[PDB]
């Protein structure tokens, strides 16, 4: 529980994503299709929920809205 | 010769007495030029006050526990070497320590001469026992640095003088860290990440610029032979 | 040196190594060696060597005349600065000056790797056995930058383009200047003929020859990828001049380009004993660990590699490396000391920069060795820099606090590999296919890119990774829609398009309904 | 974090950068942006440190032998023409900077790009999927620092001096600050004891009970008995993990790093790691470790060694003089004399050398070598091989130091050729063994969560030798821990002490070793009654993520992978009696051993008749009914000695009992015997007690649930027998599920269902005895396998690999698998009404 | 140089990387004075290719001779 | 030495070359020579061996 | 105890190309560090002057001959990179040389233009004989550390002008002592003693001076914050 500032990619920290979903492949799923999602939003659709950056590419977004229990999944 | 980028100093708090400065953009290779000339001015380089000995009454020999009091000297030794103590007359200062009866004592139950200061009151020092006490005096002076015991004296005129280590210096730890960084297209460039951490008497930033103050003293004693042909910014 | 301290493996490493050390623009002989660089540069051929004793007439850089002592004038010729077979340099120059009356079996110029007629594959450089802050780490290696600065291990490198012209049914390829729509500027560095003209630097894409098939069209020979530099020489061959030429082929050119190439980083090095590294770090001199005369070292290799690979001739290299670069004097007053007995009269006192051989199986024992430490002329401030043991106490050049423990400190000799970086780096995003089999034209040459064999997806199938996988067998190899497709979306900025149907599949099955076999698919 | 060009980012990244280019209008069409990036201007350099924000790379090194060896990285931006690698992934990629190349892939979906974040990260792949011990550990020079740093020095400087009736301890500190002030002056050694106060370090569990008793807080004060270089390592640990001051041999290091993986997040070791190498790096670099013909140090006992064997040498030869020898009896008495003078000299080497040498300190240290190493460089090479393989009673009596001479400098080249012409073949026995182990496997992932059986295997803990303690068993950690239980435990009282349906690690075992209980039935992958693969919880925790296993994880080509990667550390044939790679074959293949023994149909006492050169066994059973023999019995395997745990049984004699599917001979039993007399269980755990065996045997640690999975695969299947009143074959092989599933449906007249007999197979067999189509097409005859396949109406179910990469389509596996790819994404009411 | 004085074991009328074993890629010896122990590739090709010593020359047959100083008493 | 101009590099050997190393690629020359029946060679055979020199 | 003694700065002379300075006293513990900074900010900048690039009559390139000359190109230009200059212009300037027939050039047989002065004229070029002429032209400039050949691509558009590698430095060779010399050891000390030796281009002195200037510049960065 005690740590220090993830730093880009390690940013969020993962084995708190890891809580939100059951699985690491059903994360990896679970923040690719928010993802699409917010890259056809920004091309054409709910958007980021979280403040974006100067780039802060979509995945990064998507992470940090999981982060925040922004979202749900419901497996196939 | 105009240099490039000059370079800025900024500022990170962490804690009260405690910082992390940042100077970006160097020139690549000033980092490890002056920063570990930094550290050991800081360190070494700015003057302050501290304990010097300690005359305890009942332990002239046997240095290993006191009468009625439930620290050992040792603990007692730290304690006080923890202390945080100003002075203005840079002389061998004295002053005392009484707290006759079962308690607790901290440097709150310590009564000054003038000019010596003491910022940390509630420090511990002893938990005396039923029916204990202490007595006690502290020797303080002026320094700079750490200074080891100092045991010169060819005959004891003062039995029971336990000399102890010196902390003169406002600060305890400084670190530095040199991290790259791009300036247009060109990295390999110098940021120097300088954390403090020192005592309630000072802040950082004050200690940081007594220190540049000191190196500019110095570097000026060898710029003022021909006082030509170097950086401009 | 120092073969018998040495092990098999390492030493056929070494050996091998030698064989693959490019020539330096300047060339130093072994500050320690062996009694055997003079007779192999002879024999093997790149010097010059006097037929006739004589007396050297008149000597210049392309052109050397001895009027012997018979009354004959022979006149050498020297070979500057001429490919080899894989690039080098094969330049001669004279190490002999007017006057000079010389013996028959007598050098008068040196190679691209000899000094006054002895192999100079390498340079002498001060070395630290020390590990440095992690970046001598597995091997790799750490590097002043006055290797770069005086341009010690620096090399020439040439490069050789031909082009033909040949006869065609459309019609006959002319070489010329002019050329479809195309700049105008790009013809500045071609001459009157459409070659490029000489003294010019070039770039990669950008024109040396221009050559024509009709239609017309633009068939202009150009720099590859990477490689550049100046334009030595263009050697040009025309039926016309009925010089040669083969069938088919009615004209040829061929350019000569060099690059001087400075060591940088990734470039290997390595020793005569079977240690190699690339280069991980080439640091400022003021940062090197620097010795109580000011002296910076040179290289740095790591304490990790030596004892489990029973290489420690070098480490003896080193020691007498120092022991010459700074001579010895026994001190006899007394008489010969009981380790000096065996030795010869001739090896009691050396000034500096003494050359010394210890030949493989009788050459210098460690006693000689640990004795001669200590003798060890001082410097020039009366100071010895060395112990007797071949440590030296130093100096960091970022702290500038001393090494709490002296370090073993000397001079090796050192080679640079053809092994270099700019031959052996690639990459690709989208290029040239094959057109046989729709992929990549895998090749340095063809500018292909890496392949993706069964363990590595073996390992991506255990990674449970499936969208990568299938993203490399299908989106970047075969797949020809998709490679379109992908390109454009990235380009464009639209989130990729995901899979349809396998399209190695949706034709394997016109296959199967070919040979009446009703295969289908079904949930 | 990865180190990448700028003139190979650029074209990696070519789209991306004509993209920001033609939207930052640097360029006006994407031609312009294309000719820009391709002539480079200078304005291609200002966004792609845009675009490389947090987009992976994968890099990739050849030969790959198992997963880590593709691993994803964050690209930092570096100019050169090499890539920078981190020193802690190189164990992983196996490699070193001698001209070692490596390769880059980019991935562009977001699929992709997220399993590279996620799965194939470095900061997360930090544990072998073999064992689950740590790779990203600190290396040679890492350990060379800590092993300086957290060492004591026992009359070093600032050290702790006893008061003496005059003065107080006079070596005491009221923090590292000020430790670290006196360091710098020259009073303190940084490995010197010395007695601090700490407050932000929590003590070991002993003082922490021992002087709080309520519970340490971050602040209270303690005072410790240590060096300084303790304390600045243990100020990279965690904040809550306890005082160590231990000296930090590479053992040490690994303990401590399995414990924070088992106890903390892997973010936590991550970072951990990375603060060790860059203090390791430090204090290697100010450690004092060089080499030089000084510190290279001869013992000078050598001479007397050498002189007394050589007299011995000389009394042997004088005998082969004499008669009393021949000349190959010879030859082996002088190798069996000159290698005990090898081990004089390196025990002599150990006790000569100090511990402050750096030749000593980098072995001990752990960080790379040896002492044979080290016997050879100043001791002496001994012994040498001759380019058959035998030996020369002609030794080496010199090092590397003295220098050898010409003869012994050749006969040295006889077995350095040997090595470097055989270090192809060994790779290549390897491979093949890993690509059959791979091909049955491709059809073992795990498919769902539980089978709900109480199927499994029991396991021994540990065993009590003295009668009164318990002994813990060495292989535990490869065949308890990691594992899933099957039935609760219990004591002789009946009191419960670990729950089932549990994971099984250190703390249970303590918690196991209470009670005096020592076998526990365990859940494996050899009983998982599911339809197809195993369930997650037969399987275990996954050794990675140091959790329960996930589903849609491929665990067969991990144990293939497990399993091959080690193969050229082990012995092999000559370019059974060597048990290598040979048994692993001999064993994976269900072959007949050469020196096979037979095992006791029955069980019952022996009666044992011996004549010349033959041994002959009549077992009397205990029930009363038919005795069974063993009659042409090679006197040559001797028999099947026991040394019982007491009274020194030895061999096996007449009136000793025997139990069913026990060996009467020294030797290796036949599978196939084994199955028809015990069963396929314990078929399946003979074959993993072998191979683990053979394994162990020459270092190497494979957790048995790989061993575990590729058993299952071998007996798999079943020949059936009597039909019965199935759609079934006699003589056909057919699955076991899929016969036990419709000789269950058939309840309609179910008085007589189908009958079949399991069959051991090999690896190789089983791999053609397949039921899909496609994979069986790309293997062996295609149009014999349509031929046959369309008139059976066959149905390929894509249960594997291998044929979804043939169709090309994505695989069953992790991102694979229905219920992961339709899964849908919604943002909640709550958030959503925030726009 | 040592491209010139090189041995090779393999080309037309030689062998090949099939009967190319381990015995003939080995070191035996009658390569003292003849061949050297050490110079070779490091690959595919250890063994086969050599290359010869220094003192060392040709019999007209074929064979190499390496000189020895005589002995007498 | 045996060679003209001899950069004097001092040696620590301990022993004397009975035997100068001869030229080091005579093994292509010599047999180049034997094929065309060179007057070098032919002599070389008469010194010492057969009297025809084939 | 306190101190209350500033240090002070003593010269010395071991030659006219080097000097020795003592700075003394200092805190214990101290002038490694000090010296190390002066050392750094010596051997990496310092001002000065070196050839930016050379032309030639009749060659091309760095890779031909020149007709008399004993010396190709590139030896020509590796013996001029051992020359010292020193340009008093914050532009870049030309110099001239011209020779005929036998004799040796050295680099006395140089026409420096005011302003510009060659401390080395007995360096040597090259020799030639009775067929030789050498014609070149230099260009001097001003910088610090080492700059690579700016290629004649990239700079101004030429053909023969041939671009070199720059070394602007007259800092040759540095080092540092120090002496814990103690005042009767009352309380330790510590005494700096800097040897400093240069490539005559400029005195010790004006280096030393530079470098206090530059880190006085950058000290005052902590300086400025209150
Ligand atoms: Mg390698
Ligand atoms: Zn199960």
């Amino acid at each position: 529980s005690a740590y220090d500032t993830p730093l880009g990619i390690t940013n969020p920290p993962i084995d708190e994503l890891l809580s939100r979903a059951s699985s690491k492949y059903a994360l990896v799923i679970y923040a690719a299709k928010r993802a699409r999602q917010i890259n056809d939003y920004y091309n054409q659709y709910v958007g980021p929920l979280v403040e974006p950056g100067l780039q802060e590419k979509p995945l990064s977004i998507a992470l940090r809205e999981i982060h925040g229990d922004l979202l749900e999944h419901t497996e196939g | 010769m105009l240099i490039s980028q000059r370079p800025t100093l900024s500022e990170e708090t962490v804690a009260e007495n405690r910082s992390r400065f940042v100077i970006e953009p160097l020139e690549p290779g000033f980092g490890y030029t002056l920063g570990n000339s930094l550290r050991r001015t800081l360190l070494s380089s700015i003057p302050g006050a501290a304990v010097t000995s300690i005359r305890i009454d009942g332990v002239l020999h046997e240095f290993t526990t006191v009468p009625g009091v439930k620290e050992d000297v040792t603990d007692i030794i730290l304690n006080l070497k923890g202390l945080v103590v100003s002075s203005d007359d840079d002389e061998p200062v004295t002053m005392y320590l009484r707290k006759q009866g079962p308690g607790v004592v901290t440097a709150g139950d310590i009564v000054p001469p003038a000019g010596v200061t003491v910022h940390n009151p509630d420090m511990h020092i002893a938990t005396l026992n039923d029916k204990g006490k202490l007595e006690v005096e502290l020797v303080v002076e002026r320094g700079r640095g750490y200074v080891p015991a100092v045991q010169n004296k060819a005959s004891g005129a003062e039995i029971g003088r336990i000399p102890v280590d010196s902390i003169y210096s406002p600060v305890l730890k400084v670190t530095y860290k040199v991290e790259a960084t791009r300036v247009e297209q060109r990295t390999d460039f110098d940021k120097l990440i300088i954390d403090v951490e020192t005592k309630n008497s000072i802040s950082p930033r004050d200690a940081l610029a007594s220190a540049g103050g000191t190196l500019v003293e110095l570097f000026g004693l060898a710029r003022e032979l021909n006082a030509d042909s170097e950086h401009i910014e | 040196p120092f073969l018998e301290h040495d092990d098999a493996n390492r030493a056929l490493m070494g050996a091998n190594m030698q064989r693959q050390a490019v020539p330096l623009v300047r060339s130093e002989a072994p500050l320690v060696g062996t009694g055997m660089e003079l007779r192999a540069a002879i024999d093997a051929g790149d010097v010059v060597v006097a037929d006739k004793t004589g007396v050297i007439e008149e000597v210049s850089a392309d052109y050397i005349t001895v009027m012997a002592d018979d009354g004959t004038r022979q006149s050498y010729r020297l070979r500057k600065f001429a490919r080899s077979n894989h690039g080098t340099c094969a330049n001669q120059r004279p190490i002999v000056d007017a006057g000079q009356r010389v013996e028959a079996g007598q050098v008068i110029a040196d190679g691209p790797c000899t000094q006054n007629g002895e192999m100079a594959l390498g340079k002498n450089l001060l070395v630290a056995i020390m590990p440095w802050e992690g970046h001598n780490y597995e091997d790799a290696i750490i590097l002043s930058n006055r290797l770069v600065e005086e341009d010690v291990l620096t090399s020439i490198h040439i490069e050789e383009h031909e082009i033909d012209a040949r006869d065609t049914k459309l019609g006959a390829e002319e070489i010329t200047r002019d050329i479809p729509n195309v700049s105008d500027e790009v013809l500045a560095d071609l001459d009157e003929r459409g070659i490029v003209r000489i003294g010019a630097e070039v770039r990669d894409g950008d024109i040396l020859v221009g050559k024509v098939t009709p239609k017309v069209r633009d068939t202009s020979l150009k720099v590859p990828h990477g490689e550049s530099g100046k334009v030595i020489g263009i050697r040009v061959f025309s039926r016309e001049d009925d010089d040669e030429l083969p069938a088919g082929v009615n004209e040829l050119v061929r350019v000569y380009v060099a690059q001087k190439r400075k060591i940088s980083d990734g470039d290997k090095l390595a020793g005569r004993h079977g240690n190699k590294g690339v280069i991980g770090k080439i640091l400022p001199v003021e940062d090197m660990p620097f010795l109580p005369d000011g002296t910076p070292v040179d290289i740095i290799l790591n304490t990790h590699g030596v004892p489990r690979r029973m290489n420690i001739g070098q480490i003896l290299e080193t020691h007498l490396g120092w022991v010459a670069k700074a001579g010895w004097n026994i001190d006899v007053a007394a008489g010969v000391p009981d380790w000096a007995s065996k030795l010869p009269e001739e090896l009691y006192s050396a000034p500096a920069d003494s050359t010394v051989a210890t030949p493989v199986f009788d050459g210098a024992q460690e006693g000689e060795l640990a004795g001669l430490l200590g003798s060890t002329l001082p410097n020039r401030d009366g100071e010895v820099m060395v112990d007797a043991d071949g440590k030296s106490t130093l100096f960091d050049g970022r702290s500038g606090e001393p090494f709490p423990y002296p370090v073993t400190v000397g001079y090796m000799y050192i080679l640079k590999l053809h092994h270099l970086v700019d031959d052996k780096i690639h990459a690709r995003s989208t290029g040239p296919y094959s057109m046989i089999t729709q992929q990549p034209l895998g090749g340095k040459a063809q500018f292909g890119g890496q392949r993706f064999g069964e363990m590595e997806c073996w390992a991506m199938q255990a990674y449970g990774a499936a969208y990568t996988l299938q993203e490399l067998l299908t989106i970047k190899s075969d797949d020809t829609v998709g490679r379109v497709k992908v390109y454009e979306a990235i380009v464009k900025g639209e989130n990729i398009p995901e899979p349809g149907i396998p399209e190695s599949f949706k034709v394997l099955l016109k296959e199967l309904q070919s040979l009446c076999l009703n295969v289908e698919v079904l949930s | 974090q990865c180190g990448l060009p700028k003139l190979m980012a650029l074209e990696l990244f070519k789209p991306f950068v004509m993209k920001r280019l033609v939207d930052l209008n640097h360029a006006q069409n994407i031609k312009s942006a294309k000719r820009m990036v391709e002539r480079q201007r200078p304005q291609v350099w200002d966004v792609l440190e845009e675009v490389i924000a947090e987009h992976p790379v994968l890099l990739n090194r050849a030969p790959t032998l198992h997963r880590l060896g593709i691993q994803a990285f964050e690209p930092q931006l570096v100019e050169g023409k090499a890539i920078q690698l981190h020193p802690l992934v190189c164990e992983a990629f196996n490699a070193d900077f001698d001209g070692d190349q490596m390769a880059v892939h980019l991935p562009l979906s977001a699929e992709a790009q997220a399993e590279a974040r996620i799965l194939m990260l470095s900061s997360n792949n930090i544990l072998s999927p073999a064992s689950g011990k740590p790779l990203a550990m600190p290396r040679l020079d890492m350990v060379t620092g800590l092993y300086y740093l957290t060492t004591l020095v026992e009359g070093a400087t600032g050290e702790y001096q006893a008061a003496t009736k005059d003065a107080p301890e006079q070596g005491v500190y009221s923090s590292p600050a000020e430790a670290i002030m006196a360091m710098d002056r020259g009073a303190l050694s940084v490995r010197a004891k010395i007695k601090v106060r700490l407050t932000e370090l929590r003590p070991p569990t002993d003082l922490e009970a021992q002087l709080f008793e309520n519970g340490w807080k971050p602040g209270d004060a303690w005072t410790a008995e240590t060096t300084l270089g303790r304390v600045m390592f243990n100020e990279l640990l965690p904040k809550s993990y306890p005082f160590v001051n231990e000296q930090m041999h590479k053992k040490v290091q690994a303990r401590i790093i399995n414990d924070l993986a088992e106890r903390f997040p892997m973010i936590v070791v991550a970072q951990t790691v990375d603060k060790l190498k860059d203090a390791g790096f430090y204090w290697a670099t100010r450690s004092g470790v060089t080499v030089s013909m000084a510190d290279v140090l001869v013992p000078p006992q050598k001479q007397e060694i050498l002189e007394r064997h050589e007299a011995e040498a000389d009394a042997i030869e004088r005998k082969y003089q004499r008669g009393a020898l021949n000349h190959t009896e010879r030859n082996e008495s002088l190798v069996k004399i000159w290698q005990d003078a090898t081990e004089e000299v390196g025990k002599a080497l150990e006790e000569f050398y100090p511990a402050d040498n750096p030749i000593i300190t980098i072995v001990k240290s752990g960080a790379t070598g040896n002492l044979t190493q080290t016997r050879t460089l100043a001791g002496m090479k001994g012994l040498v091989t001759n380019p058959k393989g035998e030996f020369i009673p002609r030794p080496i009596k010199s090092s590397f130091r003295e220098g050898l001479t010409v003869l012994e400098y050749f006969i040295n080249t006889h077995g350095a050729r040997k090595g470097l012409a055989d270090t192809a073949l060994r790779t290549a026995d390897s491979g093949y063994l890993t690509r059959r182990l791979v091909d049955v496997s491709q059809d073992v992932i795990v498919r769902e969560h539980d089978c709900e059986t109480e199927r499994g295997i029991n396991v021994t803990l540990a065993e009590r030798g003295p009668d009164g303690t318990l002994i813990r068993d060495a292989h535990v950690e490869t065949s308890a821990f990691a594992r899933t239980l099957a039935t609760d435990a219990v004591d002789a009282n009946g009191n419960v002490i670990i729950e089932r349906g549990h994971d099984l690690g250190d703390p249970a075992i303590d918690a196991l070793l209470a009670a005096g209980i020592t076998t526990v039935k365990v859940r494996s992958v050899l009983t998982c009654t599911s339809a197809t693969g195993v369930c997650a919880m037969c399987y275990g925790r996954s050794m990675a993520t140091g959790k329960l296993v996930d589903i849609g994880e491929a665990v067969g080509i991990v144990a293939a992978q497990s399993i091959g990667e080690p193969g050229t550390q082990l012995t092999m044939r000559t370019f059974d009696i060597v048990g290598g790679l040979p048994r692993v074959q001999e064993l994976f293949e269900a072959r007949v051993p050469r020196n096979k023994a037979p095992i006791a149909d029955v069980a019952g006492r022996v009666r044992l008749e011996e004549s010349d050169k033959f041994f002959k066994i009549t077992i009397v059973p205990d029930d009363g009914g038919e005795e069974v023999v063993y009659d042409k019995l090679s006197k040559r395997q001797r028999l099947r000695v026991i040394t019982h745990e007491d009274g020194t049984e030895g061999v096996l004699s007449d009136g000793d009992h025997v139990e069913v599917g026990d060996q009467l001979m020294e030797g290796a039993a036949d599978p196939h015997e084994v199955l028809r007399v015990q069963g396929p269980r314990e078929v399946q755990i003979h074959l993993v007690k072998e191979v683990q065996e053979v394994y162990r045997a020459q270092g190497v640690s494979i957790h048995d649930k790989h061993i575990e999975v590729i058993v299952r695969q071998m007996l798999r299947r079943v020949t059936i027998i009597d039909s019965g009143s199935t759609e079934f074959l006699p003589g056909s092989l057919t699955e076991r599920a899929e016969f036990e599933a419709e000789n269950r449906r058939v309840v309609a007249e179910g008085g007589e269902p189908a009958a079949g007999r399991p069959v051991l197979m090999g690896i190789t067999k089983a791999s053609l005895a397949t039921d899909s189509w496609l994979s069986a097409a790309s293997f062996q005859e295609t149009t014999r396998v349509l031929t046959d396949a369309a008139i059976n109406c066959r149905s390929d179910k894509l249960n594997g690999l291998k044929e979804n990469v043939i169709i090309g389509k994505l695989i069953p596996a992790g991102t694979g698998i229905s219920r992961y790819r339709n899964i849908q994404v919604q943002p909640t009411e709550e958030a959503r009404a925030a726009a | 140089l040592t491209h010139k004085r090189r041995l090779s074991a393999l080309g037309p009328g030689g062998l090949s990387r099939e009967r190319a074993g381990l015995e003939v890629r080995d070191v035996h010896p009658s390569h003292y004075g003849r061949m050297c122990p050490i110079e070779t590739p490091e690959g595919p090709n250890i063994g086969l290719i050599g290359s010869l010593s220094v003192y060392a020359r040709v019999n007209p047959f074929g064979f190499i001779e390496t000189p020895y100083r005589k002995v007498e008493n | 030495n045996s060679v003209p101009g001899a950069p004097n590099r001092v040696s620590f050997a301990k022993l004397r070359e009975p035997l100068e190393v001869p030229g080091l690629l005579d093994v292509q020359t010599d047999s180049f020579e034997w094929l065309v029946g060179s007057d070098r060679w032919r002599q070389a055979a008469i010194d010492r061996g057969e009297e025809n020199p084939v």
